[PDB]
């Protein structure tokens, strides 16, 4: 165990061990985008993708090109801190070398006068963070994964509504990953047909007269033939033995005058032998069979030069006669029959209104641009650049490969674009599956989807914006001058950004970060969903892909799923699966060798694993190796049954493989009903962090897991001892063992401090270590928002008792304790942004100073010098912020006004009052201010102030960064100083900057030293470089939307506590609204006298069927069991070695379980440490699926002196008098989640309305207001209800004379309506009217 | 009026031009979207006193 | 009493995606710990008759809004009609059971 | 339009030799015309946004929809209009006579026409300067704060 | 908000909504399917009055 | 007319037009031309493609979607044109049923009320006074209490104790209905008088959610406040809860006990083998809970009860039948609960 692990050991009731820990969580982000910024040769991924494939841009128009060598990235303008700050995009630069080449035409390729650039500027793209998100404007955002149909080829047969009886059709769909779309199908008449890109049926033979096929060719590719002859005037045939089975001749089959078959006689089996044996070659045929049938070849008379039948023509009894006449010698036909071969290629062509290919090529234009009459040259430019050109077609390179593998074939490597083999072996393997022999794939087959992540889908989004670019670079270069106009000048940076930013942060896989809690923060970046460009919509694809696919198991979660309209398009990637190097999802297995299982870990796709026995990890292995039992519960081949030992391929790695993150922090999911854990896993990433984060005691072993992954904890990247601990900086020296020579071995880590997040939930890092602490890699030093010591802590635990109240539980309600509130255990807090922008009018610029013409001095006593409020000020819902002004001029003052103002005196010229006033309703205190202004600068006093607090911080932050580092390089110097030559004593009493000139004869250690000095003075050079950049960021004019003076945002931390309404959960989808808060005296009480804090409702379990909180809640108790007994102890104080007894008994229990807590070998002082964190109970940790037995659990109540039913008898607060049955106690997690009841209340009563319609509006002041749909007009015309209808239509909408005149009324003490003509149906006649259609009002 | 609600408005629109309708607002749908009194409960009554005027003036 | 048996006795049998029935049922209650395979084939049902649900309320509003509008114009004119016809009323009976 | 077709194509110069953006500063040397020009066609050359433009969507919403009416008064501040010239009247019934004549008309309350001082001698059968001295007379009775309580709570605005 | 105004047409120009909307309003009225009033509108065929 | 299709300056400074202006610009313009070319000579070719497409301009104005599809000056998308005002799922005419935003109106999230009535609801303190600003005004200058209007919005605006006593004069014997998304049947929307409760959720009765498909866990309500003597009285006199005990669908109550309310009952009536006090004599369901609340007997145990049950008479009311029944402890005591007829 690791020193940070020691302070808090959690009890593990696994049974199973771990084979393969737990991997990176976000490796789904972070190794695809690195993929897009590698600067890989040949090695065809992200951004070298993208410009091999355009460059290099040729024009034979003017005889000139622009070539392509590298590219540039680094130097950001931005920290990912400071871009939080400013509101900047973190982005790096993008410089890309390129050179104009000029050819002369006389040779071959002849240069003259080349020049050539360096660096030219393609807008930049945005970088992502150490964690694995992207900073776009500002605020924080995440790249979700699309899932997609995989690139290659496709078979589906579509059963449905077809025809009318229901005929059976086979589609074959070509799908590249860039280029357009290629569908074969069948029709109900039989017959085959083309698609291109989705559009009108063409007939399936045009595809190939376009690739220059005749109609002889055509027929020779597909069918067999059978050869007819003409021998001394009468008619005969060659024989094939297979031909003939089945079906009954109507003529005499004979060879040489024998008969075999005569008239009306059947072909069965034996008659299959008697012609095989004989040599039977040529038999002859009557002129009534060869009529009918189709012919393969052309023949003319060749003595005439006459066409007497083309290719693909019916015979008749004339036609024959001719060929007789004629002087031919052989006739070819087709053999088609109607079960395993059929003419579905031979009866396309006569319904095929082409002749040639000229004549195919036109109406493939036709279909495609059905306006402009096409040339020969138009025509063959179209098709060519359909599927066969590089720069408009590609099927990428799991495109080929998996196009090749359905198609059967040898390699797996292929071009891009499809060659005219290809085609027809897609139409080969079509035929094949109508006629009996072919398999048709599954289309929610994971091996046949995809996931595109973020490089992945970066690289599309970039290319088209190089497409963009090449139109006006081509273009230009035959334009203008080759002389002058040379390399920077010819590419514009414009349309590449725009392309790009249009992605991060517009996008619909591009969303705001879930920050409300760190596990939010991991789920949310790897959800897979199929709702992304060239995917799936809402209402489409039907029902069958939402539904689970046996392919998920240990790829996809089945349960953690969004339960709204979108329900099985969005998915969570589960734990232990990774995307391999075709896109497709993998899951890891235990190799098994016949025999013994080894400890090998192979990773199969969803194509891999149906070839493979997989085992189960539910069955116990003997030793170490093989199997204990001979029938062993297994799967294979999509479907599971038991199997023999021998047979065992694979087994799974661990129980934890087929639930993802979000779903494994549920404690006990087999108990669980997966329509609740579905909801479970949901109401956990809406977690609002608490004060104080407090740890589970019912977790599973994850809670360690989600923490250090997330990357809102700091963890420890070399280790060592910690020199100086402060709530703010942590600095650590390193143990010397992972120090390399060069630099000072002290890292520094810079802790954030109250941060307002996306859902204006506060971001904290605390810290954990003391002073003089040894912690290595991997190391916890500090704590985020929902994190305890290491571990993950959501929102604290309270005491549960599942009893009836009085109506305060009645359906789903949970009851809160005044302790609850008293003790800070659920009060959150919450920074919000408020921002004050003063806009130049065409009346007149706005103005930011304390000067409120009609407020003064009461909310002007809390804003300080001229200007806004001061730090650290209590604001209450209705003070003023940013005192804005802004001219109106006019201001026409009434008869009554007027007189008014002579009276008392008044003054309010052109000056008006808009200033920021804090939202109606009850907030914290400011914590920080901000102001930003014009280029023109002009700076107010209060914002020049604060930028002198910003130098002289910045000033500091670099000085003290400088001082430890420095003090450990010459700690350093000194030991190597004294190894050597001692002189301890000597070189304490020298200055210490006269310590570079000194050292050791030159040696090893000389050039040892020559590093330190190097790295001293380079420590002095980036600490001026770092300063000088410091200094230009606070100075700089900051750049904003025109019409904009100065923009001042006021940062609110809103200190809100628990209250009635506020929605409470658990882990197992037990959710609900909170009653009332009961103060400690009526609430119910143990028999010692210790008060229960929470009540919830014991109905909603059996109906909800969800236990996993009830064995929580058992386990609750049980976990204080442990640790009442730790507390009565040490208070009392006993001896070490007798406390060290039952922490030991502790740890192992159940006689054998599988975590083996060291054997009280620990040290006094690390034993002592441990019971103070074991204090407040014990942390139990319950696996997935191989968790905490229910015998288990009973006989660990038994140690802290509980009962193992968990139902103790408690007394009532308000009588006194015994619950008449013992009561079920202990603890259970409750979460205090997002949207709370002071977020969710609106009221309004009068305020703005709508410019179009004049219907109420929110925005400032008071709230928006209710819509009465029509679902609550049926609810009125059912009632006896017609004046509360017309209320609902007229004063309280859209009516504009009447909400006036019924306002007054109200006031005056009248109540009456005075409807008139509603303004929802005076725009709708106006409307008739302007069409030209009179509408008009008649009268009695 | 009533029609133009739920099913298609341009087919109605040219329908009711054509042929010259008059919409006497006596449906419950009709009166809900020109802003008038439900001809249904308390509005009945209220209804039947402009209804019987028409036969008389 | 349907949920008592799950929880207590017997889960049940459960459904494929194609809409035949598996032929072993779930013999774990939620009083014990369900299996890896046996909680992955309870997921199917769990997950299609919820989303049956998610479009339950839009069929059955569309169902609610149609019936509507064809008889939203209807209101009681009369107070009795000169009529003494109706409809025969019979006790439905099912084969042998009231 | 000849200056806004000249900012265009310096801004595809200066993006790319400088490395970032144009600033105004930066943007006004090369045009040889001054920052209060250029800051100014740059907000002409916008052309107007669509009424019809979809923000976001899931629930169906335009922009159209979201655009407030700032030429309709708030029925509070309609109420607020009706009781002061209730007050009023009630304030000027209580001066002696010829007082609210005088008041009536030297600000036109519940008259069409806005009298000057020259105006009233020749019609109210006293002197020029006497006008002077009962306007500030009856003015001085309204500025008690016993008499007029309920017109110093119109003040707030 | 309730004032209106009007464009004055050089020449005059068919209603959409009687035109193009099933089975055609003028159509019905004439005798004449779409074809044959469209080829004359657009300017392509005259049509005896 | 101009206000319709507007050309208002936003937030910004950026103009914001209607794509009806961007369509009759279209219009006029070839409108001039022809104008123009009628009398600046005369080219059959010329003057009839002016014609086309001065048809066509009238067509994209009035419906877009039938002859071709115009795009926008600006922007890639169908402009919205005369008929696209109407139709179009949300437009102007169906915008008058659905798509109604509607003043004195609010939201929050659901909670529990055993305490209060069936026509009582738990309506939150802050809510109401915002809901009631004008009722506030209008019986605050009528007290004396405020001078005029503009000092009666100090007095809510401050939140000062002497409001609060008016707020709740006002708020008595007034109805307010309550909505629930979705509504399926009419008792989706029922009025009940409010009590007012510190807190920002709203509290329901348990027995009128059955009604709803309401559970308090996450669900919120709109909170509708009726404004005329009319509006007020069919809100009491049909939308009532208490007017509206029975289901319109079937004859049976919808109003029913659930949950916590059957399992009291169905404990309190279930009888025991042998539980502490077993046959006594009992005078009257009084000494009943004499003995139970005191310990000294449980609810259960087959237990001899002096009742007097009064039955209907033929006229009524005048039968009253007092006989020895063979109940239990917790039997007797609800007796006191059902009513004498
Ligand atoms: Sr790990
Ligand atoms: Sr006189
Ligand atoms: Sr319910
Ligand atoms: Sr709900």
């Amino acid at each position: 165990y690791s020193y940070t692990e020691k302070k808090r050991i959690r009890k593990d009731f696994g049974k199973r061990p771990q084979v393969l820990d737990v991997p990176y969580l976000l490796s789904i982000q972070l190794d695809s985008f690195q993929k897009f910024i590698e600067q890989d040769p040949e090695g065809q991924y992200g951004l070298e993708a993208a410009f091999r494939s355009v460059f290099p841009i040729q024009s034979y128009s003017g005889n000139s090109e622009l070539q392509y060598v590298s590219y540039r990235l680094g130097e950001p303008v931005f920290d990912v801190q400071e871009c939080q700050i400013r509101g900047v995009t973190y982005s790096a630069p993008l410089r890309v070398k390129l050179r104009l080449v000029i050819y002369e035409r006389e040779a071959p390729e002849g240069t003259v006068k080349d020049i050539k650039e360096q660096e030219v500027y393609m807008g930049e793209i945005p970088l992502m963070t150490d964690n694995g998100t992207f900073v776009i404007n500002g605020t924080e955002r995440v790249i979700v994964s699309q899932l997609h149909r995989s690139p290659g080829v496709f078979f589906d047969s579509d059963k449905g509504k077809t025809h009318s009886s229901g005929k059976v059709l086979y589609n074959a769909r070509i799908i590249p990953y860039r280029g357009s779309w290629l569908d074969f199908e069948f029709d109900p008449k039989d017959n085959l047909f083309v698609r291109i890109d989705r559009r009108r049926k063409l007939p399936a033979t045009i595809i190939l007269r376009a690739l220059n096929y005749t109609t002889e060719q055509i027929l020779d590719l597909f069918f067999e033939k059978v050869i007819f002859e003409i021998r001394d005037n009468k008619l005969q045939m060659e024989l094939v033995p297979e031909r003939l089975r089945g079906e009954t001749a109507s003529f005499d089959i004979e060879a040489n005058g024998k008969v075999y078959v005569e008239k009306g006689r059947r072909i069965t089996a034996r008659h299959i032998r008697q012609l095989e044996k004989d040599d039977v070659k040529l038999i002859e045929v009557p002129v009534e069979y060869i009529a009918g049938k189709v012919v393969a070849k052309d023949y003319i008379d060749e003595s005439t030069g006459e066409l007497i039948c083309a290719a693909n023509m019916e015979l008749s009894l004339d036609l024959l006669a001719k060929l007789s006449q004629s002087g031919h010698k052989r006739i070819e036909t087709l053999f088609t029959n109607d079960l395993d071969h059929g003419p579905y290629i031979s009866e396309t062509l006569r319904v095929d209104p082409t002749n040639d290919r000229l004549s195919a090529l036109v109406e493939i234009y036709r279909m495609m641009r059905p306006g402009e009459p096409p040339t020969r040259e138009a025509a063959e430019s179209l098709f060519e650049n359909l599927f066969f050109s590089e720069d408009r077609y590609d099927l990428s390179a799991v495109g080929r490969m998996k196009f090749n593998r359905s198609l059967l074939r040898e390699e797996i490597e292929g071009s891009g674009i499809l060659s005219k083999d290809d085609i027809i072996d897609v139409m080969k393997k079509l035929i094949d599956i109508r006629n009996g022999k072919g398999e048709v794939d599954d289309i929610d087959h994971l091996g046949n989807r995809r996931i595109r992540s973020v490089g992945e889908m970066a690289e599309n989004q970039f290319r088209v914006g190089l497409v963009r670019v090449e139109r006006a670079v081509k273009e230009r270069l035959s334009l203008g001058d080759l002389d002058t106009l040379m390399p920077q000048d010819m590419i514009n940076a414009k349309p590449i950004s725009a392309a790009v930013k249009e992605f991060f942060g517009s996008s619909q896989l591009s969303q705001f970060m879930d920050q409300n809690n760190p596990l939010s923060e991991i789920t949310h970046k790897r959800r897979i969903s199929a709702l992304g460009p060239g995917g799936l919509t809402r209402e489409r694809a039907g029902f069958e892909v939402r539904d689970v696919h046996p392919t998920h198991y240990g790829r996809v979660c089945p349960i953690e799923t969004p339960e709204g309209p979108n329900i099985g398009l969005i998915n969570s990637l589960s734990v232990y699966a990774q995307t391999n190097e075709y896109g497709f999802l993998e899951t890891p297995y235990r190799k098994v060798t016949d025999g013994v299982v080894t400890d090998e870990i192979h990773y199969l796709s969803a194509i891999e694993e149906g070839n493979y026995v997989i085992a189960q990890a539910n069955s116990n292995l003997d030793e170490e190796g093989h199997f204990v039992e001979d029938l062993v519960t297994c799967r294979s081949k999509g479907e599971s049954s038991l199997f023999s030992r021998d047979q065992v391929d694979y087994m799974d790695v661990s129980t934890q493989q087929v639930v993802s993150v979000g779903a494994s922090l549920i404690p006990f999911l087999e108990h669980d009903d997966a329509n609740r854990a579905l909801m479970g896993a949901n109401m956990q990433r809406q977690a609002v962090p608490t004060l104080r984060a407090d740890k589970p005691l019912v977790g599973t072993g994850m809670e360690r897991a989600v923490a250090v992954d997330s990357g809102v904890t700091a963890v420890a990247k070399r280790g060592g001892v910690v020199q100086y601990v402060d709530a703010s900086r942590i600095v650590i020296k390193v143990n010397e063992d992972e120090m390399y020579p060069g630099e000072a071995g002290i890292d520094i880590y810079n802790l954030t401090k109250y941060t307002r997040s996306n859902q204006n939930t506060c971001i904290n890092q605390m810290p954990c270590v003391s002073l003089g602490e040894p912690v290595e890699r991997g190391d916890v030093l500090a704590d985020g928002p929902s994190t305890d010591l290491g571990e993950l802590a959501l929102g604290q635990n309270m005491r549960v008792a599942f009893m009836p109240w009085n109506g305060y539980n009645f359906e789903d309600s949970i009851l809160v304790s005044e302790r609850v509130v008293q003790e800070d255990r659920f009060t959150t807090i919450h920074i919000q942004e408020l921002a004050c922008v003063s806009r130049d009018t065409k009346l007149g610029p706005e103005e930011i100073t304390a000067d409120i013409p009609n407020v003064g001095e009461a909310a002007l006593s809390k804003l300080d010098e001229s200007g806004i409020v001061y730090i650290g000020a209590e604001v209450t819902g209705g003070d003023i912020l940013v005192g804005k002004v802004t001219p109106k001029g006019e201001t026409q003052l009434t008869p009554e006004e007027k007189l008014l103002r002579a009276i008392f005196g008044e003054k309010a010229s052109d000056v008006k009052d808009s200033s920021l006033r804090v939202p109606n309703g009850v907030s914290g205190t400011v914590i920080d201010v901000q102001v930003f202004t014009r280029d023109g600068v002009e700076k107010d006093k209060r914002a020049l102030e604060i930028e002198e607090m910003q130098l002289k911080q910045a000033k500091k932050d670099l000085s003290e960064e400088l001082q430890i580092l420095e003090a450990g390089l010459f700690s350093r110097i000194r030991a190597v100083l004294v190894a050597g030559g001692v002189e301890a004593e000597k070189l304490d009493k020298l200055p210490r900057d006269r310590w570079l000139e000194l050292g050791l004869t030159d040696e090893e250690k000389q050039n040892q030293l020559e590093q330190l000095a190097e790295q001293y003075d380079e420590l002095k050079h980036e600490f001026e470089k770092k300063l000088e950049a410091k200094r230009r960021k606070i100075t700089q004019g900051d750049d904003l939307a025109p019409g904009v003076l100065k923009i001042v945002k006021v940062y609110l931390a809103v200190k809100r506590r628990i209250q009635p309404g506020d929605k409470m959960a658990g882990r197992h989808g037990n959710k609900g609204v909170i009653s009332k808060i009961n103060p400690i005296e009526d609430m119910p009480y143990d028999e010692n006298g210790t008060p229960v804090d929470i009540v919830l409702n014991p109905l909603g379990v059996p109906s909800r069927m969800n236990i996993g909180q009830i064995l929580e809640t058992h386990l609750g108790m049980a976990a204080k069991g442990i640790g009442d007994k730790i507390n009565a102890m040490l208070k009392q104080q006993q001896e070490v070695a007798k406390l060290r007894e039952f922490i030991q008994r502790a740890y192992d229990l159940g006689a054998d379980v599988r975590q083996k807590v060291d054997l009280s070998t620990f040290s006094d002082e690390e034993v002592m440490r441990l019971a103070e964190n074991l204090r407040k109970g014990m942390p139990i940790a319950t696996p997935v699926f191989d968790g905490a037995k229910e015998a288990e659990i009973k006989e660990l109540l038994k140690l802290g002196d509980l009962p193992t039913s968990g139902q103790i008898r408690l007394y009532d607060g308000r009588t006194g008098e015994q619950f008449e049955r013992p009561v079920t106690v202990g603890y259970m997690y409750m979460l205090k989640l997002n949207h709370l009841v002071d977020d969710k209340m609106h009221a309004r009563s009068t305020g703005s309305y709508s410019l179009v319609t004049q219907q109420p509006l929110g925005g400032k002041a008071q709230f928006g207001g209710q819509r009465f749909g029509e679902m609550e007009v049926w609810a009125l015309e059912a009632y006896g209800a017609a004046y509360t209808l017309q209320e609902m239509l007229t004063v309280k909408s859209d009516d504009v004379n009447g909400r006036t005149k019924m306002y007054k009324n109200i006031v005056d003490g009248n109540h009456q309506m005075e409807p008139g003509m509603p303004e929802s149906f005076n725009v709708l006649l106006k409307e008739i009217r302007s069409l030209g259609i009179n509408i008009e009002l008649e009268d009695e | 009026i009533s029609a133009a609600s739920f099913q298609e408005t341009t087919r109605v629109l040219t329908e009711a031009a054509v042929a010259g309708k008059r919409d006497e607002l006596r449906g419950l749908k009709e009166n809900v979207i020109v802003g008038r009194l439900i001809p249904a409960g308390t509005g009945y009554a209220y209804h039947q006193d402009r209804m019987r005027r028409r036969a008389a003036g | 009493a349907a949920q008592i048996r799950q929880l207590a006795g017997m889960r049940g049998l459960m459904a494929k995606p194609d809409g035949s029935i598996i032929e072993t049922p779930i013999t774990a209650n939620f009083r014990e710990g369900l299996n890896v395979l046996q909680y992955f084939i309870s997921t199917h049902g769990a997950r299609k008759g919820l989303a049956d649900t998610a479009l339950k309320t839009a069929n059955s509003g569309y169902l609610t809004r149609r019936l509507v509008d064809v008889a939203q114009d209807l209101v009681v004119t009369e107070d009795d009609c000169g009529t003494h016809e109706g409809i025969m009323m019979t006790p439905v009976i099912e084969g042998g059971d009231v | 339009i000849e200056t806004i077709n000249k900012l265009n194509r310096i801004s595809r110069q200066m993006l790319q030799e400088m490395g970032r953006e144009p600033t105004p500063e930066e943007l006004a040397e090369r045009m040889l015309m001054p920052e209060d020009k250029i800051r100014k066609v740059l907000k002409i050359a916008k052309e107007p946004i669509s009424m019809e433009t979809p923000i976001g969507d899931d629930e169906d919403s335009h922009l159209g929809d979201f655009i407030e009416d700032t030429t309709l008064e708030l029925p509070l501040d309609s109420a607020t209009t009706e009781s002061l010239r209730a007050a009023t009247h009630d304030v000027l019934a209580g001066l002696t006579a010829r007082e609210a004549k005088v008041l009536r008309m030297r600000f036109g309350i519940d008259m069409n026409t806005d009298y000057t001082l020259e105006e009233v001698g020749k019609q109210f059968d006293v002197t020029r300067e006497r006008i002077r001295q009962i306007e500030a007379k009856a003015l001085r009775k309204l500025r008690h704060p016993s008499r007029s309580e309920v017109l110093r709570s119109f003040l707030d605005d | 908000r309730e004032r209106m105004g009007h464009i004055e047409l050089a020449s005059p120009t068919a209603h959409i909504w009687f035109l193009k909307s099933l089975p055609s309003r003028i159509g019905l009225l004439l005798d004449m399917p779409l074809r044959d009033i469209e080829r004359v509108l657009y300017f392509e065929s005259y049509v005896v009055i | 007319p101009p206000d319709l299709r507007p050309l208002v300056p936003l937030d910004g400074g950026r103009f914001a037009t209607s794509d009806l202006n961007d369509l009759y610009r279209r219009v006029i313009n070839r409108n001039n031309r022809l104008k123009r070319l009628l009398d600046l000579a005369a080219p059959d070719i010329i003057v009839r493609n002016e014609k086309r497409m001065l048809q066509e301009a009238v067509d994209a104005l009035l419906d877009n979607g039938r002859r071709g599809r115009a795009i926008t000056g600006s922007n890639k998308r169908p402009l919205k044109s005369l008929a696209d005002m109407i139709k179009g799922k949300q437009g102007r005419f169906r915008q008058n049923l659905l798509g109604k935003r509607v003043d004195y109106s609010g939201r929050s999230v659901i909670t529990v009320g055993p305490y209060l009535r069936l026509h009582q609801c738990g309506l939150p303190k802050k809510m109401a006074l915002e809901l009631f600003k004008p009722f506030i005004y209008g019986k605050l200058e009528l007290r004396g209490l405020a001078t005029t209007i503009k000092a009666a919005k100090k007095m809510v605006e401050r939140e000062e104790a002497v409001v609060w006593d008016i707020l709740d004069e006002v708020i008595r014997e007034h109805p307010v209905l309550l909505n629930r998304a979705p509504t399926l049947h009419r008792l989706g929307i029922q009025a009940f008088e409010p009590v007012l409760i510190e807190g920002k959720a709203i509290q329901l009765h348990p027995l009128v959610c059955a009604a709803y498909n309401a559970d308090f866990d996450g669900d919120q309500m709109a909170v509708h406040v009726p404004l005329t003597l009319e509006a007020q009285l069919e809100a009491r006199a049909l939308m009532m809860s208490t007017n509206n005990i029975l289901s319109p669908a079937n004859g049976e109550p919808i109003i029913v006990p659930s949950q916590d309310v059957v399992l009291g009952l169905y404990y309190m009536t279930r009888d025991c083998v042998n539980a502490k006090g077993e046959g006594m004599v009992l005078t009257g369901p009084k000494e009943a809970e004499r003995l139970y609340r005191s310990g000294l007997a449980s609810l259960h145990a087959r237990v001899k009860v002096r009742i007097t049950e009064y039955e209907k008479d033929a006229n009524g009311e005048l039968v009253a039948k007092t006989s020895l029944k063979d109940t239990t402890v917790g039997r007797a005591i609800l007796w006191m609960i059902v009513p004498k007829g």
